[PDB]
């Protein structure tokens, strides 16, 4: 019997027990999340321990089938996924040291607090007091004080732990036939063994840089507009040519500029569309909202929710004594079990989050027929894009006019469209150079081109000449401000937020071509179009059984990440910004600093 | 003038596993096929060779009732010319099969909280079964070139695996009771008429 | 292989009683057992299959039960046509094995046999071979013992016996025994005796003749 | 009207071969498994060979393995057995058996045997056809008889006084001698008063040799 036959039999057995073990673990997790109790915590921990033990034993068993003897792709992919050694390549003491370091940094981030001067008892964490300060307050002194306090009382603590984390992660990385840990993160997009769909680990850098070069002009114009508005808001603290202070950007890290909308609204006398009052007037509840979402998904030809969905899902907060997490989540428990966990209110935002979660559920239902190891999105940037295109389609005024939430006498004007587009751009475009910077800096740090004694010297360098930001207070090498962010101290990849942002705009546009939409792309609604639903379902049903390039081509027609759809989406706002910025400067000064 | 007992096949408190499906004989009866087909309580009712639409005026030598339980997605596998684990290793029907297949949901009776693992199916076999073949062997399966020595280690598996039935599973994972009726016509008694 | 054992090898019963037959196996065969009848000079035909299922046309008094390694069959009523020999067969795996067989006979009061002896005629002696005949008539039951003595010497390997079927009128048995010797050996001795041991006789009966 | 008829029986010398056939009527032959059973003279039933409905698997007993071959021709609705290297232990009556149920009939394509044939007698011996020898057994109530010896093959019919004497007449089954020939004794019990007055004559008829011998019993 050939090696491929033993591999097939082994995978059949593995799937057989894996389905049941995963279902038990998922059910325990659901029962804990919807009903928090120490007994539920123990059950979840036991199920997770059993599942992890089974996975480790199956990985050890699968390491006895050499890859070269398997020629069938759907078998080799499963063997590759089950044959990853991971971090078990070094000694046990080093693994224990790594676990202790990670737990200590997580505990420091979660419990790290700042005590206000002269009041040793009134100490506030990042959430929600410092969160309120960053999201609402615009006072210069208070924001600068909170910025400095968080970056001094936390980053200095986590600097040496981050150094040891880098050392241990790099060791575990190059012990696994890898160059470094950044290569370990980048290996997710690698595709080998398929003709016409190859993708090397080195093409990702070129693709990201090529996309960023084309993204740059829109970022420049938005930056100029925000800088002019900030000059109007901060007269003596911002220079016509200089950069922007990092403590007045609406957040703590410069990642999102949404909170600057009140300072950058084009037309502040025309309010945005809100249908909450109409919902309250028409007596809507959570059941009505979810039925409307189901009707929307039926209109495009997608199957409706099962009876178990309506009997088992949690669509409202139980209140009373029963406590449950209110984070919106979509659960695929296995064995044909699909549920939504959401504390839905009678509100537009929840009306869109319901569509997001239901899109996640539809995607989960699509690939239920695939093998166990192939029940996932094509890559890390597909699932969120599929989730967010549904909210994009649902948020249009026509959709609310077709369900009675908008009075038939409501006529749209261009000012509200411009306001909506600027609100979208403050969130979408702004985070994108920041993500590129963070990924580049971590790649170089793991690679070794940035000596430790220069870390911050490099960290505040690129801010000036890519993100266009200068620091308000100089920092020495005792600071480790990047590790103060969740995505650095908790060992998470951060480039997926870049690619995903592009992917959705490649999806929606294509769907809007199937719906024969006329007009601006931001006014597109895909309801009552079976062609769009079929085109989406074709990609949704694949799962991980195919390379992500082929799955992307199934919807978009191109096998590479593309950025033109984003520019096409934001074209009217780009034109408005170009008209507004005729009497200003494009660019930044990398030497100016508010602290002189 | 005695009516056929179908309370012993349909109204049975306990059903059999798919690899050990149970079989019983019915004879000397006044069996009427219109009652079952017009009960409006069965999910699947498909007859091959003969039509159920008021064809209750036929005589046969013997009636074989074969009962077992499977999951929902496998209900379509109980048919002529079907392929799968159940069709190849547990239950088989001839290509020229003439007879009826009835299937009804049993989630309210054959599903338990925490998993009911009393139903088993054969997962590995050296070859496919013949029609109406029943195998109850427990010999371990040698997936490699080395002898297994009667122990389940590496490339040595138990050929029987148990279903997991829970009330919260989907309709494709819920239990389903299946009864196959087969008719025999010999050249003498023709005792199963059912006028 | 699997060996199927049937003990006892014979049975006697009277009309109106209840009859039970037992079959045993050496391994586990689940419910793959069959029961067969057979009258002399006729095809067997099947009575019970699957160890518990009756056949079409058989009278509804036979009942089979049992699973695993031991099985039983019950008659529950005796009829004039219910007198035959019964067999059990396993159908689990090859080779399929039958049983020894059990025979149902008629119960009757013990009756002693009548014993006769016949020395060889001179016509047979002219050919060079001497045959001596010992006859038992109208006895019961079938079990009996016959011995040959030549000058107080036991004869072994030179005698053959035959038994007949039950008579319809009174249910009797009859037995014949033949002893064959050469002419030279026959002329070498004088006294030849046939000894009969039976349940109908309190002591063995010996009939002897002198040459 | 389900029927099975067997053919091919006869007398064969040791070391030769023979071929038996059974033909069926009253059912679809192509969906049933078939068996061979053999019963030695005076002993119980013995299972010989089995073939499945489609002829994929054929199985044989240990005592006939390597010499006997089973086959089926369901295009002609018949079943065949071939016997090679025949010996004296193969003399028996053969039944061709049809099992109950279609295809595997509930397990491993083995089930109970529902229909049987009438069987054919197969005899393996070296001895040829020889005429019977009749000897008297005179009484010494009284009993007398006639001994038939050295005849082959079966059967031989014995009558008393041309059928006029039937009461008390006992005919015993034949027995096989070490020389390869058969012998039996047919006897009758008469009152001692009839001795000397009534004449008793036994008639022995052997159809294969077409030989009729009349022997009178004298005191
Ligand atoms: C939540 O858990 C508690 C204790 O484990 C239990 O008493 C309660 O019934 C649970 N709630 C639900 C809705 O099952
Ligand atoms: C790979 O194996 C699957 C079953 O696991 C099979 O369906 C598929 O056809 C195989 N690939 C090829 C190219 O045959
Ligand atoms: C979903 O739609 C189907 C129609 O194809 C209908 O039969 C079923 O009842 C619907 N389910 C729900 C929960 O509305
Ligand atoms: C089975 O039991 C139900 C319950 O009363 C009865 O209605 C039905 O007639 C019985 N027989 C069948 C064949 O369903
Ligand atoms: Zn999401």
């Amino acid at each position: 019997s050939t090696i491929e036959e033993q591999a097939k039999t082994f995978l059949d057995k593995f799937n057989h027990e894996a389905e049941d073990l995963f279902y038990q673990s998922s059910l325990a997790s659901w029962n804990y999340n919807t009903n928090i109790t120490e007994e539920n915590v123990q059950n979840m921990n036991n199920a997770g321990d059993k599942w992890s033990a089974f996975l480790k034993e199956q990985s050890t068993l699968a390491q006895m089938y050499p890859l070269q003897e398997i020629q069938n792709l759907t078998v080799k992919l499963q063997l590759q996924a089950l044959q990853q050694n991971g971090s078990s390549v070094l000694s046990e003491d080093k693994s224990k040291r790594l676990n202790t370091i990670l737990n200590t940094m997580s505990t420091i981030y979660s419990t790290g607090k700042v005590c206000n001067p002269d009041n040793p008892q009134e100490c506030l964490l990042l959430e929600p007091g410092l969160n309120e300060i960053m999201a609402n307050s615009l006072d210069y002194n208070e924001r600068l004080w909170a910025w400095e306090s968080w970056r001094s009382e936390v980053g200095k603590q986590l600097r040496p732990l981050y150094e040891e984390y880098v050392v241990l992660k790099n060791e575990m990385a190059r012990a696994n036939h890898y160059e470094d840990y950044g290569d370990y993160w980048r290996g997710d997009y690698e595709v080998n063994g398929v003709d016409g769909y190859d993708y090397s680990r080195g093409q990702l850098i070129e693709d990201v840089e090529h996309t960023f070069e084309e993204i740059k002009p829109l970022y420049e114009h938005l930056h100029a507009y925000v800088r002019a508005k900030l000059m109007n808001a901060y007269p003596s603290y911002i220079s016509p040519i200089g950069c922007l202070p990092a403590h007045l950007l609406g957040d703590m890290w410069g990642r999102f500029w949404t909170n600057l909308y009140s300072l950058t609204v084009p037309f502040g006398q025309k309010p945005n569309i809100d249908v909450t009052d109409a919902m309250v007037d028409q007596a809507w509840d959570a059941q009505r909202i979810f039925k409307e979402a189901e009707k929307f998904f039926v209109s495009v030809g997608l199957p409706n929710m099962t009876q178990g969905f309506w009997e088992n899902s949690m669509l409202t907060d139980p209140g009373n004594v029963q406590k449950a997490v209110c984070h919106p989540t979509a659960w695929d428990l296995g064995k044909g079990d699909f549920r939504i966990l959401m504390c839905t209110k009678v509100t537009m935002d929840d009306f869109l989050t319901a569509h997001h979660e239901m899109g996640h559920i539809q995607y989960d239902m699509a690939y239920a027929a695939q093998p166990f190891l192939l029940r996932n999105g094509a890559n890390e940037g597909f699932h969120e894009a599929v989730g967010e295109i549904m909210s994009l389609s649902a948020a249009t005024p026509k959709h609310l006019k077709s369900i009675g939430l908008l009075s038939p006498d409501f006529q749209e004007d261009n000012e509200t469209e411009i306001n909506f587009l600027l609100k979208q751009a403050l969130t979408i475009v702004g985070t994108l150079p920041f993500t590129y910077m963070l990924e580049k800096w971590r790649w170089m740090v793991f690679k070794g081109e940035i000596p430790k004694d220069q870390w911050m010297k490099k960290w505040w360098e690129m801010k000036r000449e890519i993100v266009g930001v200068v620091e308000p207070v100089p920092h020495d090498e005792t600071y480790c401000d990047p590790a103060s962010l969740f995505h650095v101290s908790n060992d998470y990849s951060f480039i997926r937020y870049y690619t995903r942002t592009l992917y959705q705009f490649q999806f929606q546009e294509a769907l809007c071509q199937a719906a024969k939409h006329e007009g601006p792309l931001h006014k597109c609604d895909i309801s009552n179009s079976t062609e769009a639903g079929q085109k989406l379902f074709n990609m949704l049903r694949l799962g991980k059984s195919e390379p992500w390039t082929l799955a992307l081509e199934n919807v978009v027609g191109a096998k590479n990440m593309n950025v033109r759809p984003l520019l096409n989406y934001f074209e009217p706002l780009f034109t408005w910004l170009k008209d507004q910025n005729k009497n200003s400067f494009v660019g930044w000064s990398t030497d100016w600093s508010p602290y002189a | 003038t005695n009516l056929c007992p179908f309370g012993e096949v349909f109204n049975a408190t306990r059903f059999a596993s798919v690899y050990a499906w149970n079989r019983k004989r019915i004879s000397n009866c006044v069996a009427d096929y219109s009652v079952l087909y017009n009960s409006a309580s069965f999910s699947t009712f498909k007859c091959y060779g003969v039509s159920p639409t008021k064809l209750n005026d036929l005589c046969f030598t013997n009636v074989y009732a074969d009962s077992f339980v499977i999951r929902g997605d496998e209900v379509r596998q109980i048919a002529p010319g079907q392929t799968g684990k159940i069709a190849d290793y547990n239950y088989k029907l001839p290509d020229d099969f003439t007879g009826c297949v009835i299937a009804w949901n049993s989630n309210n009776l054959d599903s338990k909280v925490g998993g009911n693992y009393n139903y088993l199916y054969r997962l590995f076999r050296k070859s496919n079964l013949k029609p109406f073949e029943r195998d109850i062997s427990t010999e371990i399966y040698q997936a490699g070139s080395t002898p297994c020595n009667g122990v389940e280690g590496f490339n040595c598996y138990f050929p029987l695996q148990s279903y997991g039935f829970q009330p919260t599973n989907g309709v494709g994972y819920q239990p389903y009771r299946v009864v196959v009726l087969s008719f025999e016509l010999l050249h003498a008694p023709a005792t199963v008429c059912g006028p | 292989d699997i060996q199927m054992t049937q003990s006892p090898s014979s049975l006697s019963a009277s009309v109106g009683d209840r009859v039970t037959i037992t079959c045993r196996a050496s391994q586990s065969i689940s419910s793959y057992l069959n029961w067969y009848q057979q009258k002399p000079g006729k095809a067997p035909k099947l009575l019970i299959y699957a160890a518990s299922s009756l056949q079409s046309g058989v009278p509804s008094r036979f009942s089979g039960s049992g699973s695993g390694t031991d099985f039983t069959l019950t008659i529950s009523s005796l009829q004039p046509e219910d007198f035959a020999t019964y067999y059990c067969q396993q159908s689990y795996s090859t080779p399929l094995t039958f049983g020894g067989g059990i025979k149902v006979d008629i119960k009757r009061t013990v009756a002693a046999p009548s014993v006769f002896i016949f020395p060889p005629s001179d016509e047979q002696l002219k050919s060079g071979t001497a045959s001596v005949v010992c006859l038992l008539n109208n006895f019961y039951p079938r079990e009996a013992k016959v011995q040959w003595k030549v000058d107080n010497a036991l004869q072994s390997g030179n005698s053959q016996e035959s038994v007949t079927e039950q008579d319809s009128k009174d249910s009797t048995y009859s037995l014949s025994s033949t002893l064959t010797l050469s002419k030279a050996d026959y002329e070498k001795h004088k006294v030849y005796a046939c000894e009969v041991t039976h349940q109908g006789l309190s002591s063995p009966v010996t009939k002897s003749f002198n040459r | 009207q389900v029927q099975l008829q067997e053919s091919g029986g006869g007398v064969v010398q040791p070391g030769r071969s023979l071929r038996l056939s059974c033909a069926a009527s009253g059912f679809t032959f192509s969906r049933y498994g078939m068996h061979w059973v053999r019963q030695a003279p005076g002993k119980g039933l013995e299972w010989v060979a089995v073939i499945w409905y489609d002829g994929s698997n054929k199985y044989y007993a240990d005592s006939v393995k390597g010499r006997f071959t089973i086959s089926r021709d369901n295009s002609k609705n018949t079943l065949y057995l071939q016997m090679n290297s025949l010996r004296a232990d193969d003399t028996a009556v053969y039944y061709c058996a049809k099992q109950e149920g279609t295809y595997c009939s509930g397990g491993s394509c083995y089930s109970g045997l529902d229909y049987w044939g009438q069987g054919t007698l197969v005899t393996v011996s070296s001895a040829s056809t020889k005429g019977p020898s009749v000897f008297p057994l005179a009484p010494s109530t009284a009993a007398l008889g006639c001994l038939v010896k050295d005849y082959f093959p079966e059967p031989v019919t014995v009558s008393w006084n041309s059928g006029a004497l039937t009461s008390g007449v006992h005919t015993f089954p034949a027995v096989l001698q070490s020389s390869g020939l058969y012998s039996l004794s047919s006897v009758v019990t008469v009152p001692s008063s009839s001795l000397g007055t009534q004449t008793y004559i036994c008639n022995v008829n052997h159809k294969p040799s077409n030989t009729k011998v009349d022997k009178r019993v004298e005191p």
